[PDB]
């Protein structure tokens, strides 16, 4: 059964981190001693710390350390270090799944609420929707720029999301 | 006009605005040619039980200074009376003595 | 004009009545122009206009309405000189002891709580767990937990018990220190004894617990909450011959804390795990 | 009711408006009752100060009030401190990003409706309003109108039969339109009852 | 080198250091302690707020000079108000009584 | 192109805004197509004037919505912007719209 640990790294040189870890894992061969390596990213959390599912050897402890930038584990003490939680993971998983079950193509469009125009001329902008047709897929959006923001003739081309 | 009226002006439009929703729902399915006999029969009674208030018809335009309830207009929302008070003082834009 | 110049902690509504707004971002300037950051450390609305009687962006360029703040500026409108007066405050997420007061030799923390440097400095780095008012359980006050500690007492003692670490814990720790009840006991414990070595260890203590109890400090005090930002006229940032800035040392410390407890905050908003939080709050209290 | 009202017949011409927004007729009522709430509430605040007119412009969702007082400091207060109180009050009010500006009544002798409340005030406390009058009329003079008149109208000096009276001076022609009349009016609410106050003073005609 | 009136720091309102930049000469501690061990006061009380840091106090100055009238509006150093905003920038709350 | 709807009640200001619109638009960019001025909207309104009660005491007011259409044929990179910073007086509803 291999947990997981935290690993720091220079935060910034962290996917090199991550791949000389794998080569390392791979040069000295203690394969059946590391699982994965993850540095999750969001359209990027944790800033420069660096997962990895493992066991508690002196001799992998030692590994991960004489990997190259990396300045150590970090939990209770330096002798044990200590491994994170499991009841959180059950919760972040089903976050996990939830990641590309919309957040795309919302059937029709999104007019109606606050909006950032950006397209050609008309772009930089912003305003809320107070006019927009889904039969003609119309939007005529008010272009607040100088106050009076009277809804020029647009539609779910410059539509932004701001 | 008294008190009381307002705040009954004020009750029924927050009733008309509460239930404007399903208020709508009910008449389309009333309206619905294609819908159920059973269907439209309960959505009629459905609709009696809906506070009575609650239908927008039941509100009267009122004067937004003295609730009068004549001479109302909607552009002002107010009595002709408080209108032209406003007139004068050149509270409302634009508005001014027409002659042509 | 005045006499005498008096000198006291700063309470957090101390520092929020010296305070004019809160400085957020970390972002010192534009620097490819000449503009500032809104908000930044050298902002507008929280300090001042750079220019004087001026609209930085642009409104009033004469003297007529001195004082208004249009949207599209946020900026106040008055002297070049009323920078150098006002002062930000920087909302700490997590709870910091000072330096001053926890490594004075003697500390002020270190004789006033009736504990050792040593274990002051490992509960403060998240290296050790304080227990507070724990409650039916066989352990004391003052006394320390470690990881193991912690661990067994966890499973233990899981109702009534509270042991947490850091300034959060020892500032718990001084605001709830009976100063008063403290005196009667020291001055007792100091004519029930007959050490000398311990009669000057009490007589040491107690000097500094009636001390407090004459002023308006509070033991609550001591922990940093709301800390402070010098005026950016007094930590000038001027470039020098060329077109770059030369820059000063307390705007990269400031930096630093903005930028560290930005960072706190939003890992107490992701709801990060206790190691990850822990090294956060740690390296914003080295900050 | 003979009379025209002096201002409003001049809206076009003379007199500007005090309320000066662009609204379709969908947001045009509610920007009146918007803005006469405000009004009703600068001058229930500022009574003490001698606020004459209170010009209402909102552009882009906000509300540009313009206070026009005899008295700014009093409306200021320290500096900052007392408009701001308001602004925020009117934001509430309006429900918009407020702003309020305070222009100098230079003058107050010559502006109709601060004369009108001084008459007013001065009948609330109980003095002869004829000698009030005389007062307005002739201060109006001496700061250099053209001409002024005022009116006072019932149960003057208490008396049960109500009766209204006013004096002339210089001269005040109403009919002639380009005439700037600065024209308005107050109510002093006396213990014998309401007694109404108009003033006309002819700061002197428009050339166009 | 010689100065009556040059350029000014911009942390701390004193006059800057050198001779290629406009200065003025330190006036040095043991100066100052030198001025406490005769019994000039006001000469020590322009030679450290009037000359050199006090900025309205110096613009009172110099317009006293031109027009004849050898007097000084004393006020405070406004490098004392930089040590209270330094003092204060820490969770240390220093004032001025009364 | 840029078509842009001028709104207002006092016509002198909504000149003032047209001809100032078109120094922006003349100077940056070029061939602009000028201020087409639309028929105007006189929207009357009819009171009774008495409080009580005599029919034939009337006021009549209105509300004269002026128009001015303003077109630029060739938006350039900078006249385009111009506007942005370039807000105009109060009281005056503009309305771009490029095609
Ligand atoms: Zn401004």
């Amino acid at each position: 059964k291999k947990r997981w640990y935290v690993v720091q790294a220079f935060s910034g040189f962290e996917g090199r981190v991550a791949t000389s870890l794998r080569e390392h894992i791979k040069l000295h061969n203690m394969e059946d001693l590391f699982g994965e390596v993850m540095v999750p990213t969001e359209e990027k959390f944790f800033p420069g710390y660096v997962l990895v599912q493992m066991v508690m050897n002196d001799a992998s402890w030692h590994l991960v350390r004489s990997v190259p930038r990396v300045m150590g584990f970090i939990g209770g003490t330096s002798d044990r270090p200590a491994p994170i939680s499991d009841k959180e993971v059950d919760a972040i998983m089903n976050r996990l799944q939830q990641v590309g079950d919309k957040p795309r193509p919302k059937t029709l469009f999104e007019p109606g609420e606050m909006v950032r125009v950006n397209d050609g001329p008309f772009a930089d902008f912003n305003g809320v929707v107070e006019e927009v047709d889904y039969e003609k897929s119309r939007l005529k959006v008010s272009v607040s720029i100088f106050g009076r923001a009277t809804p020029v003739e647009l539609d779910f081309s410059q539509v932004e999301k701001a | 006009a008294k008190q009381s009226m307002k705040a009954r002006e004020v009750k029924r439009v927050a009733l008309a605005d509460k239930y404007f929703a399903k208020r709508a729902e009910l008449k389309a399915i009333i309206s619905d040619v294609n819908a159920s006999d059973e269907d439209r029969w309960n959505a009629v009674l459905k609709l009696q039980t809906l506070p009575r208030d609650s239908s927008p018809s039941r509100q009267r335009n009122r004067c937004r200074q003295t609730g009068r309830p004549h001479g109302f207009l909607r552009k002002f929302g107010l009595s002709r009376i408080k209108v032209r008070e406003a007139a004068m003082r050149g509270e409302i834009p634009g508005l001014k003595k027409a002659s042509w | 004009e005045f006499d005498a110049i008096k000198i006291a902690l700063a309470s957090p509504d101390m520092i929020r009545s010296w305070s004019f707004g809160e400085v957020k971002k970390p972002e010192t300037i534009n620097y490819r122009t000449f503009k500032p950051e809104r908000d930044g450390l050298f902002c507008a609305r929280i300090f001042g206009p750079v220019k004087d009687y001026e609209c930085l962006c642009g409104k009033y360029k004469r003297l007529k309405h001195r004082g208004v703040i249009c949207e599209k500026c946020g900026v106040e409108v008055t002297q070049t000189k009323v920078r150098r007066e006002r002062m930000g405050h920087i909302e700490l997420a997590s709870p910091t002891a000072h330096i001053w007061f926890l490594k004075s030799l003697p500390s002020r923390i270190g004789l006033l709580l009736d504990m050792p440097l040593r274990d002051i400095e490992r509960v403060l780095y998240f290296e050790s767990y304080v227990v507070i008012e724990g409650g039916m359980t066989n352990l004391e006050r003052q006394q320390i937990l470690t990881e193991e500690q912690y661990l067994d007492a966890l499973e233990e003692f899981g109702d009534e018990f509270d042991a947490k670490m850091g300034a959060e814990a020892i500032q718990a720790l001084l605001k709830s220190m009976d100063l008063e009840q403290e005196c009667e006991q020291l001055r007792e414990e100091l004519n029930e004894t007959n050490s000398e070595t311990k009669r000057k260890k009490l007589t040491k203590r107690i000097k500094l617990l009636e001390a407090f109890v004459q002023s308006g400090n509070k033991p609550e005090w001591m922990i940093l909450t709301v800390l402070p930002v010098l005026p950016p006229d007094l930590r000038p940032l001027v470039p020098l011959d060329g077109g770059r800035f030369a820059t000063s040392d307390l705007n990269d410390l400031y930096r630093r804390v903005i930028n560290r407890n930005n960072r706190l905050k939003r890992l107490l908003d992701l709801a990060a795990p206790d190691i990850i939080v822990r090294n956060e709050k740690r390296m914003l209290q080295e900050a | 009711g003979q009379k025209v009202h002096p201002n409003g017949i001049r809206l076009g011409i003379v007199k500007p408006w005090n309320s000066t927004w662009f609204a379709n007729t969908k947001e045009f009522a509610d920007n009146l009752d918007s803005d006469f709430k405000v009004r009703q509430y600068l001058t229930k605040e500022l009574a003490k100060a001698s606020v004459s007119r209170i010009v209402i412009e909102r552009p882009a969702k906000s509300i540009r009030v313009t206070i026009h007082t005899a008295r700014p400091g009093i409306v200021i207060g320290k500096k900052g401190e007392d408009v701001e109180k308001l602004r925020k009050v009117v934001a509430d009010i309006a429900g918009v990003p407020a702003q309020i500006n305070i222009a100098e009544v230079r003058k107050p002798e010559l502006d109709a409706k601060l004369v009108a409340d001084s008459i007013t005030s001065q009948l609330e406390r109980r003095v002869m309003f004829r000698r009030a009058m005389k007062r307005a009329v002739q201060n109006a003079m001496r700061l250099g109108a053209k001409g002024i008149k005022v009116e006072v109208s019932g149960r003057l000096g208490g008396a049960e039969i109500a009766r209204t009276e006013w004096y002339r001076e210089g001269r005040v022609p109403l009919h002639t339109l380009r005439a700037d009349i600065d024209y308005n009016t107050s109510e002093a609410h006396t213990t014998y009852g309401v007694i109404g106050v108009k003033v006309w003073i002819f700061k002197g005609e428009i050339l166009g | 080198h010689a100065r009556s009136t040059g350029s000014y720091s911009l942390v701390t309102q004193q006059p800057l250091g050198g001779k290629a930049q406009f200065g003025g000469q330190r006036f040095g501690e043991m100066e100052v302690w030198a001025l406490e061990a005769y019994g000039a006061a006001y000469t020590l009380q322009e030679m450290l707020t009037v000359k050199s840091d006090d900025v309205n106090g110096r613009t009172k100055m110099y317009k006293n000079i031109v027009d004849g009238n050898h007097q000084m509006e004393p006020g405070m150093p406004e490098s004392f108000n930089v040590l209270l905003k330094e003092i204060r920038s820490l969770g240390i709350n220093i004032e001025l009584e009364d | 192109r840029i078509r842009i709807r001028l709104k207002a009640f006092d016509h002198r200001l909504i000149d003032q805004a047209t001809a100032e619109i078109v120094e922006t638009a003349k100077r940056t960019g070029a061939q602009v197509r000028g201020p087409i001025p639309l028929p105007t909207r006189k929207e009357r309104f009819t009171v009774l004037i008495s409080p009580h009660v005599n029919k034939d005491a009337r006021d009549q007011y209105e509300i004269r919505t002026h128009l001015r259409l303003v077109d630029i044929v060739e938006p350039t990179e900078k006249t385009v912007d111009a506007l942005m910073r370039l807000d105009l007086a109060a009281g005056v509803d503009v309305q771009i719209s490029l095609g």
